[PDB]
């Protein structure tokens, strides 16, 4: 029968999954029966309807009331308690929560998703600690059913990993510094404020704000031969979606700009098909808005040095393309639940 | 207790002095050496309030870390 | 014999005002001496030297360690406790707190303050219920030293009101309709996030967002001729700071633009001075970052029709040219210690 | 019969009003079969495609080679004049211009389409002098077939206009104030640079900008009643798109603001269907990008002083929108050919 | 005595250049008489006092007529001639021109100056052609008194050669990889409208746009041994001013990045002090505002990679920290006039 | 051209007429022949970048750099 699916967190991660979901609705092993959240159903009702990233929600009708958002008659029931041992997930026949809080992490945090009844949690985030962690077109099928905690990774991971796996296949990849030109995101403030990260403090939409990043090691988790040979940075700048990643590698097979892109397509029809997309257009941040690829290679911009050093650049849908990959990685472990 | 309320003063001391007299005079090499007299007794013998608050509020828009 | 002084709440207003004071400290009958806030003082001493708006504080060196921040040599102790009945205010001799976290406006929220020992609270926003409201250059004279707790009302209300009555003496104004069109803050979402108000929760650099605001009521409050004869709106706008408010009133002796405008003029050159400047340049927002004045009038754009519907329209530094009127707030009320 | 059109200004309102003819192209008198502007064809196409604000067009397919863009496999030549009296309107049979490169807006500059060959012009923006000008839902069934130019007025009293016209049936307007909060446009500039306004001269994404407005006072255009009784002002503010006009007018019979709502919610609903939208929604500038409506009511915003100071909040997306009160004009004039 | 300057191009360089004279203009070999650019004195004036980056200028007063400009009593003669060929520098006694259009470029271009009467043109811009360019603190004292006609690079290669120059003697750079994630310049759009090139076509504040730059490539022009061994793209992001390279090189001696950073602070104390600055704080973009350094490290980025893969991060003011080196340069030139 | 072409039969026209009436050296003659010389000049710049392949839009920015849409600000 159907996966029965909670959200934990109804933000911009939760949101743009379960949009992603209405619109494949039809083929879909996945059932989403609730929501658990800080805000009150008809609020979170509001804000999946009008979204100022990705216009008003024109397939269904969506609707409230005290205990249920509907989206098109189908009712998902609603509930708001920020301990995720306290909720009905038993009562209700949860299988798989989208761990999408950004909170619970760690295994002992998602775990208590387990504690309320879960059969499983797929948090959309980097894990702390050991907890499985996948990319789709990555390594995805190496999922194991009996895995129930998983980590989709981070945006960045998502966008960079099928790039390196290709690059890495094709000249062997022996170091590799990356650098996120990302919009901002929830976690920084909007004026000055108090914040335990002194950048993320930063008024978000006046300034280019970097911070530290886990997502180019994340990189050495999904391929595992490059574990500790992958590093980088990020740089918040003032777009609110859709980010691009700067990635110069030391190759072992002497190549050519020419190359690296013929490669990159070649993947993009076959192996990455779906995952990666090849573009040679001129293109800017806002014509990806909505794009269903976890990267989109920016082809013009490739460029090689003296055979070895290899500059490659790529967009991506921090929002929408993530959740998109959110949402392949639940039919996965549908598709695979025992 | 009571020489930890010494430090703390010898740390006001040390602060108050070098951003006045500025981190290369000899008034805040005293002052630190001060302070550092007193610390090396610490040796013969903390979560800050912000600290527990991200701890008991991950949420909160002081302590959101999302890894982008 | 100066007035001990505590900040409740670091944010924008509490920085700004300690900024203020520090460039007015060698005129002052104010020591501040205490600061409570959500941040440790290393995060609070950082913020209070890097600002996005006012840049870096120049004057003198800003230190901190685990429990003071110093500036030029000035301790000021710091502590972080959310329930203000749990603070030191006795221990620290404090005679004055100024109240800016947003969230202890009520005097029953106010009054904890005085029962942890402070003598007054000044509160830098509208107070919820039976609490006196003071606009500097409106009534400010009106003050009874008897009074425990203050509020200074809002930025509009500071920017609208001095203008309001100006106006009033001049013409008799019978009805009045406000627009703000203010910079955004802290009370806003970056992205569309839950909130009480449901056109805050939307992201607030993308986004004109229309909000209720009851400032044109509360300059009722301060001029009670006109309780009840003033209405109006906010609509924020994607900037981090400067403001400005357009006010339709019907006044009763019929006038000409450039009539209000010599009213107004002669007002900013006398009874009040340093609180309404007139200006008759062709300047935008940017250009009154950091001004002192109340209310900015903006003389190109004053026009009135068939006499008696008369335009104005003033602009404020929402944030800085209001901590200016807190400071002198606070400075009358430690001329007339009682 | 099929009216022969041809776009003068490939710009915003030019590529806005080409995506709406190509979404009525089933439902239409009009052919769009030329274009002149300063770009070539192909980057014309890509701009048609790719637009920052609309996003990627996806009805129809769009290419281009040296000489015409295809969309839908539908032709469109292309030119590049700057002097529309070499235009080949004679040669390619143009009955109808859309002039919109904001440079030939008087009766001088407009007519040499007319000596190039073309029969009508039909500017996007106030026409200077005494060419006739339309709000369409106001006086637009006052066009003469023998008209040569005619003018759609500007974004801006294409919202204003159908509202006074509702308002001054139902309770008689004496006088009003507007204020546009408005969108910037092409006519800034990007960083301070020089301009013969020298507001608009500052730089639009960082700035409120006052500009003084023709706007309001045009209404007295197409209702003459009101003509002189109408004055505003411009803020224009740090989004890309999407606008909302604040309107305080003195009326002739009391009410109050739910009756101001109802007049307009059932003008709505009756002969101002598709012109005037009116929402009680919480809704904020994003989720008007792409409005057919000239003017959306924010009727929560609604409010009334004393019985005869009323004031009406209204929305507006002033390059979509517009477009299709542009398109609605082209129709009606085809229509009515003569 | 003093060398007689006009600016030709009031614009963000110009008019920031106008600025880094008047603050030193106490110890200064150069006196600026003239200036050229397409608006009226009047329009310089207001826009000189009035920017919204620099704030407004407050050392002197400043005023106009309808030939002059005036800084503080002392008289700058204004012109408009596009064609520099008209430009009165011989009645003017020019003697070297600030070449700040963007448009005199190559050598047939900016020679038209010396044809009206001056004796050097200094470009603040890449030369087109072998004109001899220059990056102060990197290769400024191969300046030859008998160039008449001399580049100052680009802003990023300002940023970017210090940086190569001080690794490049302490590591030894094989090959080098630059993405300068960039404030928008005057050159992009305000909105998507016809360009030459399709990203620059695009909304410069709504889009993070990818460009192609010579700039990496020109630090091989200052360090000659570099030639043909760095390359680099831009990402223009919706920030107005102040920008941030990001560097990734191959190094032929192993190091680590506590070395790398160790290496940078000591040259900036000495061989590259004021050139570059040496950062450990976690700061963001709005505090390098009005920085006089080419370059500042941002020394918690720095990473390494396999001992030999270096990762920089370095912060720089385009348009002050670039005008303060134009005004070194051109005192360099007058220390040296022959 | 052919419009070009128009304008050279007309600007030589007139030139000869006020060269031949104002006199052969005279400001008018000399600025009159300045505009025929001008335009004969566009028509061979215009005609050499035909040959070009290169589009009316990138003529328009050969002669206009400074306009919006024609600048390169190599950051
Ligand atoms: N925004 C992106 O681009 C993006 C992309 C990929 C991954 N992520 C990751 O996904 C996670 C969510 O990020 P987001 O952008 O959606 O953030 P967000 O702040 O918009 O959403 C978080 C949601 O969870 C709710 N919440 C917080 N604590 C809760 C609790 N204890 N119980 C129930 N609900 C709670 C919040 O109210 C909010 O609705 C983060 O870990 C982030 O790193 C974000
Ligand atoms: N920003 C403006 O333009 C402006 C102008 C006039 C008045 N105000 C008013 O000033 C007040 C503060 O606004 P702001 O813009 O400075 O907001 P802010 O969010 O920048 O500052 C509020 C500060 O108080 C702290 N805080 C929150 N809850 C607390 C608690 N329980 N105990 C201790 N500290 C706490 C926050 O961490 C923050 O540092 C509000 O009442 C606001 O309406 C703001
Ligand atoms: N943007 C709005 O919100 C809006 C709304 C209503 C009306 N309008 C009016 O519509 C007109 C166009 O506005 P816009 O925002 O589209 O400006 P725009 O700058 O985006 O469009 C102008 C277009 O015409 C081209 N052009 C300029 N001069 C030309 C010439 N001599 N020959 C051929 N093409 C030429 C330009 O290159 C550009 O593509 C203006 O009159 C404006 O006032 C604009
Ligand atoms: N802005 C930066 O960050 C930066 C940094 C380094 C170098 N530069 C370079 O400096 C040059 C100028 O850039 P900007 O940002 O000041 O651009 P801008 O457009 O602000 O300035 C150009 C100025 O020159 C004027 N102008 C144009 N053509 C002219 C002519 N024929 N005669 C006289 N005046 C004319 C313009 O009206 C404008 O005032 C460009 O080459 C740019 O690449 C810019």
């Amino acid at each position: 029968s159907m996966v029965r699916v909670a959200i934990n967190g109804f933000g911009r991660i939760g949101r743009n999954f379960m949009r992603c979901w209405l619109q494949r609705k039809a083929n879909s092993k996945l059932e989403i029966v609730g929501i658990n959240d800080t805000s009150d159903p008809r609020t979170n009702a509001h804000l999946l309807k009008y979204d100022s990233m990705l216009g008003i929600f024109q397939d269904a009708e969506i609707t409230a009331d005290d205990d249920c958002i509907y989206a098109g008659g189908h009712a998902v029931k609603c509930v708001s308690d920020r301990n995720p041992e306290n909720l009905p997930w038993s009562a209700w026949g949860i299988d798989l929560v989208i761990e999408a809080t950004g909170v619970f992490t760690s295994r002992e945090g998602a775990s208590k998703h387990l504690s309320a009844g879960a059969k499983k949690v797929l948090i959309t985030a980097p894990g702390k600690g050991n907890i499985p962690t996948y990319v789709v077109g990555v390594n995805h099928h190496t999922y194991d059913p009996s895995e129930d905690i998983v980590s989709n990774a981070s945006c960045t991971t998502n966008c960079l990993a099928p790039i390196v796996k290709v690059l890495h296949e094709a000249f062997g990849i022996q170091q590799g510094m990356m650098t996120t030109t990302h919009s901002y995101t929830g976690d920084q403030r909007l004026l000055d404020a108090s914040h335990r990260d002194l950048r993320r403090a930063r008024a978000a939409a006046m300034n280019i704000v970097p911070t530290s990043t886990g997502a180019a090691k994340a990189v050495g988790l999904v391929i595992p031969e490059l574990q500790g040979k992958l590093n980088g940075i990020a740089l918040r700048v003032p777009t609110p979606n859709v980010s691009v990643v700067d990635f110069v590698a030391q190759v072992e097979k002497p190549t050519i700009a020419e190359q690296v892109n013929q490669v990159i397509k070649e993947a993009s029809e076959t192996t990455m098909k779906g995952i990666i997309h090849y573009s040679e257009l001129e293109l800017v941040s806002s014509d990806y808005r909505g794009h269903n690829a976890s990267s989109i290679l920016d082809a013009s911009l490739t460029m090689v040095l003296g055979g070895n050093l290899v500059k490659v650049v790529a967009w991506y849908d921090n929002e929408w393309g993530y959740s998109q990959r959110v949402l392949d990685l639940a039919e996965h472990m549908a598709a695979h639940w025992a | 207790s009571n020489l930890e309320k010494q430090i703390e003063q010898a740390r006001e001391e040390a602060h108050k002095i070098c951003d006045t007299e500025g981190a290369t005079s000899g008034q805040c090499a005293a002052a630190w050496d001060a302070l550092e007299e007193l610390q090396a007794e610490a040796a013969h013998q903390h979560k800050t309030s912000f600290q527990q608050y991200c701890d008991d509020n991950p949420d909160a828009a002081e302590c959101r870390i999302y890894d982008d």
